[PDB]
């Protein structure tokens, strides 16, 4: 039967007297309502590409929702997608998402996501017909159902998709993204909100624009919400934007919820929240600050032991704890508070095997910080910081004669000899350092061609040269010598230091 | 779907499998109608490099002159993250030669790099490498930063590689960093293995005729 109904209201779609057009389709958007009818509509060319160009140029709001809607129930089926495809439906589609009228813009906005996600060709399709900075306008409507579907069409378009991000991006996309997180309660909404944010944080333009959003804040609210899959998406993103965040200000509650969330029973959520503070506290002293305010050093150190061997998560926390001992009002604290939370024997415990270079450079960094607090100067010679310290900077520095494990050995090399600069500031390690048989080596690493790896051998030599056998020692090595060539260096600190080597 | 664009296409330019393993076996069986078992193996190494020119049908000399070596490393590695046994190792034909007879037969050198190649595999297996992950990886390898569009296709791969592990392995939230730093300890094994066969062709071990030689040279 449906057969012969088809043909005739074809005709019907194309007469002249917008009123007969009209009721035809009405007529269709029924017909299409049961199997069998809408089987033949879409097994029927004329009639598809009739429809499409019925509701692309209309100006009568009933047909607009009647061959909407009627290309909404061909897009529950393999072959009704594929015949709005082919029928040029798409574009159609896209031009609906300017509607006013409410119904319009459900049957459009859901018949592009069928569309998008079961169609092959659809996203360069809807890409083409601009369909994301229609979508990206949709996104200050208020029908939170409606708001899941176009999110979840963005987070389609954008995924593996460089280019369409930087197009979500253009259309301010991120501002309206944060916006519905700050708004709404739907934990479907948000979600799909969150994988659009996910996915355009790996972005290097989107990045600053969601940052600048005021997106981490945002971010910041969903932390603790009952939705495991919810609250992923939150960490991941944080994690991805957190690199670029120096900036920010209001980032008190984002800071105190990290640092709960690092006694979380999931491995998972601990390991991002590591990360996110790792990244918040790279240089940035208001945010050492704060972390500091909230016990995050004990924070930090209860998690590093939980860990073990797991590097997953020491790496991060070692990192956030050598932001948290330098450069500012209370680094001087923290470097205590590692101590006194029985955090110093597991630190250097980390400098060996298992441990890899990404965790070992890590460790090196948050030592050489320690021992900036003379009450840890014991403490680390006791634990055998120096002869690991030492064994790894021979290890590196003959190693140098690209990128073992994502680290240069140059920078084992500077850490280490960093991190002993330091230490050498306690006559008793001092004594050691110099037992080690490490003077030779100083002075080889004056005529490293790295600037800052003679910064820190000339600044090692200059702390052992305090005493006079260690000062005649080193001089009986040959490095007056070089050691004068670098009072005409670029850089003011080895100019400095080489000078008061020389000086004795 | 839940695989970018990139990667399905790249996954459309992979060869059949079940097919090029039954020519490359009818192609070693009809050779010995002698030579030894290196021998064998060499011819099948050249034939498996044929296969990975052959497949480079996608998205020229001095590219693969940079990586064969890389790719048939890596090549084999994902055959042992797949369908690797414990104790024992598969070949694109299919034979499954034990660890027993690897330490009872080959010398110290090779035994190392098959060593290199299991710490290798069990990594990979740890991290649930997989297949859209392995073409990736393919490509990245191919299309080296060390060698125009170039660079170009690194960017696009690298994002959808991201992107891809990023959603499908939520749970490890370092994925696409270990991946990468796969590639240069499959660089590392690939200028051993170079170096060992170099050596036995200095040695008359190697066939009067093998591809690897011929690109080795070059
Ligand atoms: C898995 C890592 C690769 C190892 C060999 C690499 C470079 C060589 C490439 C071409 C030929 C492959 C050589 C494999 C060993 C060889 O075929 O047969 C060996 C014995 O056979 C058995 O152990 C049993 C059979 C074992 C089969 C080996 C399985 C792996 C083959 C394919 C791997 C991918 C292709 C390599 C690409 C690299 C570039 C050339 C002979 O050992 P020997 O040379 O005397 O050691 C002496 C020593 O190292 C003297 O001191």
């Amino acid at each position: 039967l449906a057969t012969r109904a088809i043909p005739e209201l074809t005709k019907l779609l194309n007469d002249e007297d917008q009123v007969v057009v009209n009721k035809a389709a009405v007529m269709v958007h029924q017909l299409s309502k049961k199997e069998a009818s809408r089987h033949a509509i879409m097994r029927s060319p004329q009639m598809v590409s009739a429809i499409v160009r019925t509701m692309q140029n209309t100006n009568d709001v009933e047909t607009a929702r009647c061959t909407a809607g009627t290309l909404h129930n061909l897009s529950h089926h393999r072959e009704g997608l594929l015949a709005i495809f082919k029928s040029g439906g798409i574009p159609a589609l896209v031009k609906m998402l300017g509607s006013p009228v409410d119904s319009v813009l459900f049957y459009a906005i859901t018949t592009l996501h069928n569309l998008l996600l079961h169609q092959e060709g659809a996203k360069m399709a809807v890409r083409l017909a601009g369909g994301l900075q229609k979508m990206v306008a949709l996104l200050n409507k208020t029908n939170v159902k409606f708001l899941a579907i176009t999110t979840d069409c963005l987070q389609i378009l954008a995924y593996g998709n460089q280019e369409s991000k930087l197009i979500i991006l253009a259309s301010g996309g991120p501002q309206a993204l944060v916006n519905i997180m700050r708004t709404y309660t739907y934990e479907k909404l948000l979600w799909t909100t969150s994988r659009v944010l996910k996915v355009l944080s790996v972005c290097s333009s989107n990045k600053p624009a969601i940052v600048e959003a005021g997106g981490m804040q945002a971010l910041g609210l969903h932390l603790t919400d009952p939705s495991q899959r919810l609250v992923q998406n939150c960490l991941w993103t944080l994690r991805n934007l957190s690199d670029a965040a120096t900036k920010q200000e209001g980032m008190e509650g984002l800071l105190g919820t990290l640092v709960q969330l690092l006694g979380s029973d999931d491995i998972n959520v601990v390991t991002c929240a590591a990360g996110i503070l790792s990244n918040l506290t790279c240089n940035n002293y208001k945010n050492k600050m704060m972390v500091c305010q909230v016990g995050g050093i004990e924070a930090l150190v209860r998690t590093v032991l939980r860990a073990g061997d797991r590097e997953d998560i020491t790496e991060p926390a070692i990192c956030a704890l050598r932001h948290l001992t330098s450069r500012h009002q209370e680094a001087e604290m923290a470097q205590n508070a590692v101590r006194l939370h029985y955090g110093l024997p597991v630190v250097v415990k980390l400098l060996h095997p298992p441990s890899h270079w990404p965790l070992i450079k890590a460790t090196v960094g948050l030592i050489r910080n320690l021992a900036l607090c003379p009450a840890n100067h014991a403490p680390l010679r006791e634990q055998g910081a120096i002869p690991r310290l030492v064994q790894l900077l021979v290890r590196a520095h003959q190693d140098t004669q690209q990128f073992v494990e994502g680290v240069r050995m140059e920078e084992i090399v500077e850490g280490c000899t960093g991190a002993l600069h330091i230490l050498a500031r306690d006559v008793h390690n001092r004594i050691v350092i110099r037992g080690l048989n490490t003077i030779p080596l100083f002075v080889q690493l004056l005529y490293s061609p790295i600037e800052n790896i003679q910064r820190v051998a000339a600044g090692v030599l200059c702390e052992l040269a305090q005493d006079k056998e260690a000062a005649e020692a080193i001089e009986a090595e040959g490095a007056t010598a070089p050691l004068t060539e670098l009072l005409h260096s670029r850089n003011e600190g080895v100019a400095t230091y080489a000078a008061a080597v020389l000086f004795r | 779907a839940s695989i970018p664009h990139l990667i399905l296409e790249l996954l459309k330019c992979e060869p059949d499998e079940p097919q090029v393993q039954a020519k490359i076996m009818a192609y070693l069986q009809q050779e010995q109608a002698k030579l030894s078992t290196f021998g064998l193996m060499c011819k099948m190494a050249d034939q498996t490099l044929f296969s990975i020119v052959e497949w480079a049908r996608s998205s020229q000399m001095k590219l693969l002159q940079n990586c064969w070596s890389e790719l048939l490393i890596l090549d084999h590695i994902y055959r042992q993250v797949v369908h690797g046994k414990e104790g024992s190792i598969f070949l694109v034909t299919g034979q499954q030669v034990d660890y027993s007879i690897i330490a009872s037969q080959a010398g110290a050198t090779l035994n190392n790099l098959m060593s290199h190649a299991q710490e290798l595999v069990a990594k990979l297996r740890s991290l649930q490498f997989d297949q859209r992950e392995f073409v990736c990886l393919k490509f990245l390898v191919l299309f080296s930063l060390d060698v125009q569009l170039v660079e170009g296709v690194q960017e696009q791969v690298n994002a959808a590689l991201l992107d891809y592990t990023m959603c499908n392995y939520p749970q490890q939230t370092e994925k696409f960093g270990q991946l990468l730093l796969r590639l240069p300890e499959i660089r590392a094994i690939s200028m051993q293995a170079e170096e060992y066969l170099y050596y036995k062709h200095l040695n008359g071990d190697v066939p009067y005729n093998n591809l690897l030689i011929e690109m080795l040279h070059a």
